[PDB]
């Protein structure tokens, strides 16, 4: 399930609280999502998880 | 029938998937309608239970499949997708009610899905699916292969296309199966006259508006309505509005004789906020004399870019969250996905704008941490949270998760109209749990959860507790005013043991001393000679 | 748009002085219409020789039509498809939509009249009225009802003609979008004989296709020709957001029709087309607005003026209805019920108390005068009047403002600045001065609206007998002799007056060379 490296703007900014940028082509378009830091979600990882 | 909140990350994921799988399971379990998005993702590993699914019948969102490997992904009861809110990959493009994409199940069966309201229909790159090109999605969508396996032909049974192997599988038509004096609806039965009435969606038993299985709009009285029975009902004859008694407000779907209460009336509706030609009055909707009170939009999340914004604000009409970010500063991203402008670090003196704020008819929510972001006093003249909105499953009108905040010092919240308090993991946080919540809270359905912050027996050894001056209802902070009920004597919103402490004071009431008018120093009572 | 909207009347059965001006007043009213908002009532055309090819592009008529003395040897509705009969014609039980008395045509030809939504169809007492037998009103009636001899030998029905006829050949044969159908389409009208041609249960006799985009007429509300159970409403709620968000794509309910502009003679209110505001509500510009404070007050118009109701206007500031002030309103006249049946005089009263309406600002409708008293002259009274909206209008020429027969000597209304959507019509006053001069289109909001002025007091008379306007005064006129009399000024207006230089009045500063102000100058 290949994944790969975000431009270097999106690398480093896109993801929010120490979370890590992957990007994924989908119908030939860059998708850049994000694998969120515990305790932490939504796009950018900006939310803190409710227990 | 158990509703649960869909969530809206995408593609995103968190890092631990079993800890992913047991989110999934805990938000949709025994859920029969999704509010929201559904999105199904990053199930690596076959196996997975996926019962969550079983009872989920409608989604008002869009459904998003990504990244799931489970063998076989049943949804055994959904008959409809709203496609409210659609999944896009850019901008420009398509937006999707349903996209499954980089999945590996060999079959998705969704049998008795009847209808996607808006929105279109996408598959991507997912091998072993199978019988998706032979389902005709013109009879589910209103408007807008190389699987590489086998692929096993449809049952025998049935005419059309299937979702998967059982007879129970092929694909049934409620829609272009029936005549074409239907155009606009689904139809009950092949011939003209048998049609189901066009407020209804999904399908129906019948030609009635009792007879449909959702309603497209309005659901009231057990009846489909497009539109709730008006306030002032208009008459083609004479051409007149009257005074409809029948009339009822229009609330979410449903028609209720009265609104809510914590809601405003617009002219028939149950509304959260007066639109710009009008203005809240006491309940209703009314139309600005003049002037309209300018007003402060509540915010995603409150930075440095849109702190200024709320500058001599009385109300604030969304929310207010004051998250980590606000204070740490980060770069905003545009709806393009290119990088927006950098934000820089929010100092909590800053916060002092928030003073002159009276309400918030969101919902507050504070989860930022930094070393000198301590107390709450920024909104010390607060009074009311309305909690027209509220955050989260919890459905909480006040979170506060993970601050660096010691004490509360909000004297004067003296209300929230709807929604619960969720105070959980402020680590030296004290006075919470001493504070008696329900006082504030407007009904006592409402709910509160305070857990996991500075031990009640650790604050009191430290000696931040409380006046002597306060009853049981507790306190915001330490101070004489704090307190949100004075124990005895209330003089100038101090609490004092007795009024005759201070020698301009008089005993106005049981619980109450004033100040000495400016003529004497020592008075026996409210008066310029009485003194 | 909607076409051409005509509006209906409702003077029913009762007969005129004069066939020429009623002939003229129906071909008035009904030339190049398509849609009648009302009762549609050919009444006492006695004359073979007319001609009614006013009828010509009816196409719908609201409520009902009656045909009552007509003597015209064929009268056709060429166009006409739909009675919708929300109004209903019935004498002092039974209640029409179509009713025809006492009429003398040989042939009544309707060749298209698809579908008679409400009401019921009924003939009395036309001799040489004929193929009405013929016709199976079954079918056209809607509810699926049979409804209501001649002297001559008639015509043989055409030979295309599948079952009856309104008259003479092909063209008159009857349609049938109900009769005909396939029983699979119960409770609908079929465009075609076989069980998968019939129509959308919105559509109202007759349809092209199946959708309800292919009605003839709907049943239901007619939002520029499709056919929805409801009419997009202006504001619509958000069951997401819980607000109730304005709609762009809303339009407002004017009948069973679905408008973007609401007709001159309606007001909108609530996403509706109302002919009044509400208690709590003001008229302003077009729409029905809440009024800033407490609202002004307001009175409704009488058919006739008389002792018994002028004192009701006591204070009024608008007048929503009409105003007809008739010789019996000083005369004091013999009143009378609709059965015909004799009811009380109202002792007279004289024209000071007309001072009545000295409060009053606009009147909705029209203002008629034709009452004729020593005392009274001038229309000061109206003093303070600034506007006649013609909302409604009377029954010839279209007048807002009718003056005819009255014994007045000038009009002496100032203030009154506009009518809107009306004509004014002044004629016969013996000792009426002023009106000749007056250039009405001033008033009148569009170039449009016709002014009729004839047969009033000469104007060489009135120069001769010294009654003209001041000196200063534009060629728009004045309303009488006085120097605020002045419909506009040349020269520099000054308060309620006109003047020539703000040297003058003593003080008073010139803050336009058209107007000058008071001081406590410059």
């Amino acid at each position: 399930f290949p994944t790969y490296k975000c431009p270097e703007t999106f690398d480093a900014w896109y993801c929010l609280n120490d979370a890590h940028c992957f990007a994924v082509k989908i119908a030939d378009l860059p998708v850049y999502s994000c694998e969120c830091a515990i305790g932490f979600m939504g796009q950018r990882c900006e939310y803190k998880e409710i227990d | 029938h158990k509703i649960c909140i869909g969530t809206k990350s995408r593609l995103s994921v968190p890092s631990n998937k079993e800890h992913h799988y047991r989110n999934l399971r805990d938000r949709y379990t025994n859920c029969t309608y999704v509010d929201g998005n559904l999105e199904l993702t990053w199930l690596p590993n076959e196996n997975l239970d996926l019962s969550f699914l079983d009872n989920i019948r409608e989604v008002t969102g869009y459904i998003l499949i990504s990244h799931v490997d489970v063998k076989k992904v049943v949804f055994p009861k959904l008959q409809i997708i709203r496609g409210r809110t659609l999944f896009s990959l850019s901008v420009e493009e398509e937006k999707y009610a349903l996209f499954v994409t980089y999945s590996k199940m060999y079959t998705l069966e969704i049998p008795d899905l009847r209808d996607v309201l808006n929105g279109q229909v996408g598959f991507h790159n997912n091998y072993n699916l199978c019988h998706m090109r032979t389902i005709q999605w013109s009879e589910i969508v209103s408007n807008g292969t190389a699987p590489e396996r086998e692929c096993p032909k449809c049952h025998e049974s049935c005419t059309h296309g299937c979702w998967g192997e059982g007879p129970k599988n092929c694909q049934k038509f409620s829609k272009l199966t029936c005549s074409p004096q239907c155009a606009g609806g689904r139809c009950y039965g092949p011939k003209p006259r048998e049609c189901c009435h066009l407020f209804c969606a999904g399908g129906c038993t019948g030609p009635t508006q009792k007879d449909c299985i959702a309603c497209k709009n309005f659901f009231d009285e057990g009846v489909c309505k497009e539109e709730c029975p008006p306030m002032r009902k208009y008459n083609p004859t004479t051409y007149v509005l009257e005074t409809n008694p029948e009339g009822k407000y229009a609330y979410g779907a449903t028609c209720v004789k009265e609104c809510p209460g914590h809601l405003l009336r617009d002219n028939g509706a149950c509304v959260r906020s007066c639109p710009q030609d009008k203005m809240d009055k006491g309940g209703e909707c009314v139309p600005c004399n003049g002037p309209c009170p300018k007003t402060c939009p509540g915010v995603t999340v409150l930075h440095a870019g849109n702190i200024d914004s709320f500058r001599n604000c009385t109300v604030i009409d969304g929310n207010i969250r004051i998250l980590d970010q606000t204070f740490s500063g980060f770069q905003d991203v545009y709806a393009n996905y290119t990088m927006g402008p950098r934000y820089i670090p929010l100092d909590p003196e800053r916060l002092e704008v928030f003073s002159t704020v009276k309400e918030i008819t969101g919902y507050l929510n504070i989860e930022g941490t930094h070393p000198q972001f301590r107390n709450l006093s920024y909104f010390r003249n607060l009074e009311t949270i309305h909690g027209r909105q509220l955050m989260e499953s919890m459905f909480a009108a006040l979170a506060i998760v993970k601050s660096s905040l010691y004490s509360l010092e909000m004297r004067n919240l003296k209300q929230i109209s709807s929604g619960s308090v969720v105070i959980q993991h402020n680590r030296d946080l004290c006075y919470v749990s001493n504070i008696r919540w329900p006082a504030i809270q407007k009904e006592p359905e409402q709910k509160v959860w305070v857990n996991e912050n500075l031990r009640a027996d650790l604050c009191e050894k430290n000696g931040t507790i409380c006046s002597d001056q306060c009853n049981e209802d507790g306190c915001w902070g330490a101070g004489t005013d704090q307190c949100l009920n004075c124990k005895n004597f209330n003089f100038n919103g101090t609490c004092i043991a007795d009024c005759g402490y201070i020698s301009n004071a008089y005993k106005f009431d049981n619980r109450t001393c004033k100040i000495c008018h400016p003529e004497c120093r020592t008075c026996n009572g409210a008066g310029a000679d009485h003194c």
